[PDB]
RNA sequence: UACGAUGAAGAGUUUGAUCCUGGCUCAGGAUGAACGCUAGCGGCAGGCUUAACACAUGCAAGUCGAGGGGUAGAGACCGGCGCACGGGUGCGUAACGCGUAUGCAAUCUGCCUUUCACAGAGGGAUAGCCCAGAGAAAUUUGGAUUAAUACCUCAUAGUAUUAUAGAGCGGCAUCACUUUAUAAUUAAAGUCACAACGGUGAAAGAUGAGCAUGCGUCCCAUUAGCUAGUUGGUAAGGUAACGGCUUACCAAGGCCACGAUGGGUAGGGGUCCUGAGAGGGAGAUCCCCCACACUGGUACUGAGACACGGACCAGACUCCUACGGGAGGCAGCAGUGAGGAAUAUUGGUCAAUGGACGCAAGUCUGAACCAGCCAUGCCGCG
RNA sequence: GUAAGAAUAAGGAUCGGCUAACUCCGUGCCAGCAGCCGCGGUAAUACGGAGGAUCCAAGCGUUAUCCGGAAUCACUGGGUUUAAAGGGUCCGUAGGCGGUUUAGUAAGUCAGUGGUGAAAGCCCAUCGCUCAACGGUGGAACGGCCAUUGAUACUGCUGA
């Protein structure tokens, strides 16, 4: 295989059918002042039985595009 | 215009008339077929041979046909 | 000041407004004159400087200063403005090339011949 | 069809060619795949720097040499070595 | 281009005979001009000092400002003493070596003999005066113009010159402590870094 | 008393005179440069930055008789390949367009290379030509018609496709690779003899082409709400391929101060100039990617195009006309008019390299190699 | 390669200070010059001409657009009593920063390996054009990104 990309994030909202949206925070150094800045990005993952709720810590992996703006799936729910 | 330019507008017409004939002949069949199922698969495969219908798409149609006739 | 303040809003760099603006950022511009007259400096100089109202090819009305002595510069003449203001006439911010299409050069000039458009005797 | 051809890279008057494998639908001295050798017809021996470790590899992968390419790869080897099955 | 003018004037405007200590160096040694013969300006600026110290070397060899700046920034690529390598590459010129070998008693004659296919360098004839002689070159004289009238008429620590075959075997690149010249390279470096 | 680092200059000006803060200017480098004066060459490089304004004329993509009927004494036609390459421009685009790193278990792939199984019988047509026209031309209408490596039927062929049924291996969820039966369905071409060149199907490789994703992607917050197929799901239609790509139904979701939306500007990068460095300013010439071809839309042929020198339609210009109707697109090379301060020969050759066709000989190539003009820049000499 | 013949070939800018170079003649706040200070009202080193001098050189000056000087948007590398600059004062949201010890992970940080960072271009070294420009070869660089293996001193997270 090839071990497609994987991210770890926090569930932000569950208001859709069989789909969740999580937010991932990363600390990147500023290109000029060299100060580490917390930048956020929101992914859209795929859920089957609607198990995770807002405030959890999930781990998603990149797959084929299952829909528009939806190319991830939750596999490794860690904390609730 | 060129000499080679005044040959494609003449040969592509003879190709297009036959392509349209063979395309509509099987389009009408796949339309008013939805057992004589083993009669349009031949036409679909002949189109795939003539490179009209792209054997990939031809196999898509062949799979979609004999899945509801059951 | 603070690194956080700089990260939020960095240092603002100004644009350094140009000097010669009404010539479309070209070295020389052709133009037609409409009024050739004479003006006074501010102070304490005392002279009669020769200026001309030139309408450039891009639709700009400027005031050019005629260098040297000896010229025709009638009410309608094709001149070539190059730029370079003077600190005596308020408003004149351009110069006319001597030796251009229609403007005359100078006679009896021997030292600064590259300027004022004078041939070598 | 990937072909083994020559790319001119010298100066005006004195050419200097790179023996390189590239697609036929690309410009002469532009994009290529992998530089193979080097040809300098400025001395009497007509110097060459062929690489038989990749020449035969490209020939097996499906390269198609030209006249000058197959004449340079003739008296430098890899052709009597590509023939050996 | 070349200077092609009076050399006594150039010697007087610098106060140092660089074209041969001979006639006219004395006898009104003061700089030329109607205002140079009189009491010159006392206060001399450091910029004037550096500029004249550069022009002394720029006039002694016959180099233009363009080529001098090119040679300076070429020698400045060496991690060693910039002025030292500058003077070394300026001395390594072909016409300068021909002048030091005894032939062409002046550099103005060196850059008129070397530019006439009268001298050969390592076999093939080289008629370029700005030719940079690397350490270990063999300079000879063309056999056609070998028995000339001026060559035998006109005929160092690193040049091994042999008069029997017009040899000279340029080797052992000299140093500042060996090249005799009344010029300060640090001032030239400061002027070019100004 | 070592190591690496070859690198950092200021001045004038406010006051009767001083110090400090502070603004302006100059000393340096560089350019697709222009103007003035001046002017001898050689090598190399560069040359419409403005009107993507309008174009007179010449050339720029053809080739195969070893596919076919073969005519005059070659041409033209059917057929195969190419024309989607090369060449030009930067209009548009603030965006998975570009740079960077991957994935395709959601992909296709002519020509090329290596293997396996084969190239068996048949038929009706129609080009070209002939007989008559309708038209100023462009161009087009009737009749009978002769060939093909043109086209079309049946049998034949799988590590080919589909469906049902058993399996093994293996995951990264959807599932992936291989094997076994059964049923259905899909090929061929020969150049009178040899040589030589070919054709069909399956597998692998190479090359080329797509889709998705993480990060970096100008200014204005005197732009704070935006989106209604929009957000997610369930089934179909589909595309090479997953997918609101489209349709039918259910829910109200999705983005937004870490800058949505709106406006202005702009092709992006390797790079160029400058600077001690950190940075700053541009994206000519060389190379890679993207967009466009008078202004817009649409589809066919083809492996590959929604096609610069192909087609259809509409619009604005220019031309022919017998007034009924027609032909056009130099952002290709060389050139003309206009605009501008400003940028060149209506040149030579396929002799080298590359490209297309051909077994080859060979044909074409304003690609390319040379030559002319311009001190435009670098270097060298007098 | 051979034969007459120095014959066939040097100009532009500047000269009050910044900045390298000074004397005279003519005009008398006129004509004019000028990047800034600013010169000319009748003894002008600043205007025009002549002589001399300086720089560059087949080029020399002006203009237009950039970087440096400008520490003049300052992370490197500035300030806020009187020169421009502390909000009228508190509370507080988002955000920014975090007293001591200890256990765990290794996200930031550091080190190694593999892949990539096209070619061309800059720099270094070396060869061919008589040198150079130019061209060939090699290295360095491409400060970056992905996967993997280690260290746990400092920051982040969890527990005490």
């Amino acid at each position: 295989r090839n071990l497609r990309k994987e991210r770890i994030g926090v569930v932000t909202s569950n208001k859709m059918d069989k789909s969740i949206v999580i937010s991932e925070v990363r600390k990147v150094k500023h290109p000029l002042y060299g100060k580490f800045v917390l930048k956020t990005k929101k992914y859209v993952a795929h859920d089957e039985t609607n198990d995770c709720n807002i405030g959890d810590t999930v781990r998603i992996s990149e797959t084929r595009p299952l829909s528009k703006t939806k190319c991830w799936r939750l596999v490794e729910i860690l904390e609730r | 215009n060129h000499k080679s330019a005044l040959k494609r507008i003449r040969s592509n017409e003879k190709r297009r008339v036959l392509n349209r004939y063979q395309h509509k002949t099987t389009r009408n069949a796949i339309k008013a077929l939805r057992a004589k199922l083993s009669t349009v698969i031949s036409m679909i495969d002949k189109l795939a041979k003539k490179n009209i219908i792209h054997d990939n798409k031809a196999s898509n149609l062949k799979s979609k046909l004999t899945k509801h006739v059951a | 000041p603070t690194i956080q303040q700089l990260v939020r809003t960095g240092r603002t760099q100004i644009t350094k407004k140009s000097k010669s603006v009404a010539l479309d950022s070209c070295p020389q511009r052709r133009g037609v004159c409409t009024r050739v007259y004479t003006t006074t400096p501010k102070k304490p100089n005392s002279a009669m400087r020769k200026v001309a109202r030139v309408r450039l090819t891009n639709g700009n009305e400027v005031n050019a200063y005629i260098p040297g002595e000896g010229h025709n510069l009638q009410e309608h003449s094709i001149v070539l403005v190059r730029g370079g203001r003077v600190k005596d006439l308020p408003g004149v911010r351009y110069h006319i090339v001597r030796g251009a299409l229609d403007t005359s050069g100078v006679a009896g000039r021997t030292q600064r011949r590259s300027k004022y458009g004078a041939k070598r005797p | 069809s990937v072909k083994i051809r020559l790319q001119r890279h010298g100066k005006k008057g004195k050419p200097f060619y790179w023996v390189v494998a590239a697609d036929a639908r690309s410009k002469r001295d532009g994009k290529y795949l992998e530089k193979i050798g080097t040809y300098n017809p400025n001395t009497n021996p007509a110097t060459v720097e062929l690489n038989l470790d990749s020449i035969v590899k490209w020939l097996h992968q499906g390269a198609q040499p030209t006249d000058t390419a197959r004449a340079i790869l003739s008296y430098k080897g890899a052709l009597l070595k590509h023939h050996l099955d | 281009a070349r200077y092609t003018g009076p050399k006594t004037k150039i010697a007087r405007k610098f106060g140092e005979a660089i074209f041969g200590d001979d006639k006219s160096f004395e006898k009104r040694n003061y700089p030329p001009g109607q205002h140079g013969m009189a009491k010159k300006r006392g206060k001399k600026s450091e910029y004037a000092v550096q500029l004249m110290e550069k022009q002394k070397a720029k006039y002694s060899y016959g180099i233009l400002e363009k080529q001098f700046r090119n040679l300076f920034e070429k020698a400045s690529a060496t991690k060693g003493v910039t002025g030292e390598v500058l003077l070394q590459l300026c001395e390594a010129r072909l016409d300068n070596v021909v002048f030091r070998m005894g032939i062409a008693p002046s550099r103005r004659g060196a850059r008129q003999i070397v530019s006439h296919r009268h001298i050969t360098v390592n076999g093939e004839v080289v008629n370029i005066p700005s030719y940079h002689l690397k350490p270990g070159d063999k300079v000879a004289v063309r056999e056609k113009s070998k028995s000339l009238e001026a060559i035998e008429r006109s005929l160092y620590e690193w040049i091994t010159w042999n008069n029997d075959l017009k040899e000279g075997t340029f080797v052992s690149v000299p140093a500042r402590l060996q090249i005799p010249e009344n010029i300060k390279e640090q001032l030239i470096v400061e002027l070019y870094n100004k």
